[PDB]
């Protein structure tokens, strides 16, 4: 695909890692320089070392493994809980900002100069020394065994890493050993996903500024780590049973084996909607939760909270990590031969499409499933979310009515005739239309059903347009004619508008229809 | 000796650091919540940065 994960030049294969790159001089004196800083605890030095030469030069700054196992814990020590400790380390702030605050940004900024490698504005060989360095952290950040509820390696001889002596950096446990344990990286992840959505101001300090920032690194560089173990670990041409002993031991099926529980489907769609606006259904058991280090659930009387965020905010930022750690599932699942299934990872596509498709039909509010289902890039997500709103569509008609119509939307794609087609055919036989009979009384779950079903359609839409375009809307018939039957479908609604049970109306797709591809309500109002 | 100290008892009988510089930080604040005091000494007492 791109240039990060084609490009081996400067590479020097090892038997512990193949994207090893050797060191230069200018490289070398670098590493030295902040190993020795981190040695006398003078991170801020650090920080600044790595700041003042950001985006000044074409050459790049490369930052060590280990130096980069010392910005994750940082980040870790977030103010709120750690702020005479802070305090104490720097007492005269020159940079005004607080430690975690700097290392959790010049991650970030690291993880995007990664992710899209520019030969242009960066030097090859230094962008290949970074992306070994991250790999080597991502190596080091491994998970452990699943639990319900050696020490440090070296590859480079040439200088003494500084984390070889020491394991906390400010009375906190460095992230790679904490995670390294049998029930960390699951239950950090289950209060992440947990303290998105809390009201306490405590719990959602905790993740919306330490958790959920380092879980979106670790799963954009689990990916890249992912799609560089695809491109160059595995052996290319295969018998299709080697390739899936390889896909089991890679980065994300190790990723995923920490979350594997007894079933995965369902448990994994507790997981990764946990908290959510869902009814809990079977009544499953409640997953323990317990902060990562100390007292992250406690406020220090110095720190003031003087920042306030809305509701929909956070439901967006929870429903995007929760799409991302989704797609991350659907990225492992994809390179899944067909009829083979994995080995370590007790994993079938199927089955986490049904759980997803009945967490998200169990959604009593329709704003996270509008956030869900709502992508700024549909090309990012373009593998996973057509199928997650096919299975939602099919579960809505299945619950809804007693008919169930097969779905062969996500394969109609490719032809909107066909789509228009089957459009035309779910709307005739009304499992799309309102149903007569829900009764008045319930007339509000038949109306957020019908609402979640219409996202779902308008999902399906929004692709299909990205696949095939505006190109065929009132030249071909079929298009014309699925337009007159979802004003058909509007005029059904109308009917129980008229019926006056509840003063508000009933959601109608026809204008939503009509901005993307309804050409102005056809003639209603193109005049 | 009478009349001096009736003037004597005009005059007041029988450590304030930053007790006005923090008296004021906490009249404009601008929050409702606990406002803990560790919090105002520790912003009214830098005196380096």
């Amino acid at each position: 695909d791109g240039a990060l994960i084609n490009s081996v030049l400067y590479v020097s294969p090892r038997n512990g890692a193949h994207y090893f790159v050797e060191l230069t001089e200018k490289h070398l004196l670098a590493f030295e320089m902040l190993n020795s800083m981190c040695l006398l605890e003078n991170y801020d030095h650090v920080l600044l070392f790595l700041e003042c030469q950001f985006g000044k030069s074409h050459n790049l700054a490369v930052i060590p493994f280990d130096i980069i196992l010392v910005l994750f814990t940082l980040s870790t020590l977030s103010e709120y809980y750690k702020e005479p400790i802070l305090r104490a380390n720097d007492p005269y702030n020159t940079s005004r900002e607080t430690l975690s605050r700097r290392a959790l940004k010049l991650l970030q900024k690291y993880l995007a100069i990664l992710k899209e490698f520019d030969s242009e504005q960066y030097n090859l060989y230094d962008l290949e020394l970074l992306r070994c360095q991250f790999f080597l952290a991502i190596d080091t950040l491994t998970p452990k065994k699943q639990k319900w509820g050696k020490t440090f390696k070296n590859p480079y001889r040439s200088y003494i890493s500084c984390l070889e002596q020491r394991n906390t950096i400010l009375g906190n446990r460095l992230l790679n050993l904490k995670l390294n344990e049998p029930g960390e990286f699951i239950n950090m992840i289950l209060w992440t996903l947990s303290n998105s959505l809390q009201e306490s101001t405590p719990l959602f300090l905790s993740s919306h500024e330490i958790w959920m920032p380092l879980l979106e690194i670790l799963i954009d560089l689990f990916s890249c780590r992912q799609d560089y173990f695809i491109q160059h670990e595995v052996a290319q041409n295969v018998s299709k049973s080697l390739f899936v002993q390889r896909l089991s031991e890679s980065p994300l099926a190790v990723f995923f084996e920490s979350l594997n529980t007894r079933n995965f489907a369902n448990r994994f769609s507790e997981y990764v909607f946990l908290n959510c606006d869902y009814k809990l259904p079977s009544d499953n058991y409640a997953t323990p939760v317990h902060p990562v280090y100390n007292g992250e659930n406690t406020i220090v009387d110095t720190y003031i909270p003087t920042i306030k965020c809305s509701p929909l905010y956070k439901s967006q930022k929870s429903l995007a990590l929760r799409r991302k750690l989704i797609g991350s599932c659907f990225k492992l699942l994809l390179r899944v031969p067909d009829g083979h299934r994995l080995i370590t990872p007790r994993i079938v596509a199927d089955d986490v499409i049904q759980g997803i498709s009945r967490t998200l039909a169990s959604f009593n509010d329709i704003l996270q499933f509008k956030k869900f289902f709502m992508t700024e890039n549909l090309s990012q997500e373009s593998y996973f979310i057509p199928l997650l709103a096919e299975g939602t569509l099919s579960e809505i008609l299945k619950d809804t009515q007693e008919c169930v119509v097969i779905l062969t939307l996500v394969e109609n794609l490719s032809d909107g005739v066909s789509f228009c087609n089957e459009v035309i055919g779910l709307v005739k036989s009304k499992c799309f239309a309102f149903t007569e009979q829900c009764s008045q009384a319930s007339y509000e779950e038949a109306v957020l059903n019908i609402e979640k079903c219409d996202v779902c359609l308008l999902v399906l839409l929004r692709y299909l347009l990205h696949l095939i375009g505006t190109e065929a809307i009132l030249d071909a018939k079929e298009q014309l004619e699925m337009l007159h039957a979802i004003e058909k479908n509007d005029s059904g609604r109308r009917q129980w508008a008229k019926a006056l049970n509840l003063g508000n109306d009933p959601p109608l797709l026809y204008p939503i229809v009509s901005q993307m591809f309804g050409v102005h309500d056809k003639s209603v109002i193109i005049e | 000796l009478q009349d001096l100290k009736k003037e004597i008892l005009d005059s007041p009988r029988s450590i304030t650091s930053n007790t006005v510089a923090k008296s004021e930080l906490q009249k404009s604040i601008k929050f409702s919540g606990s406002i803990p005091e560790i919090y105002l000494d520790v912003v009214t007492k830098e005196t380096i940065s």
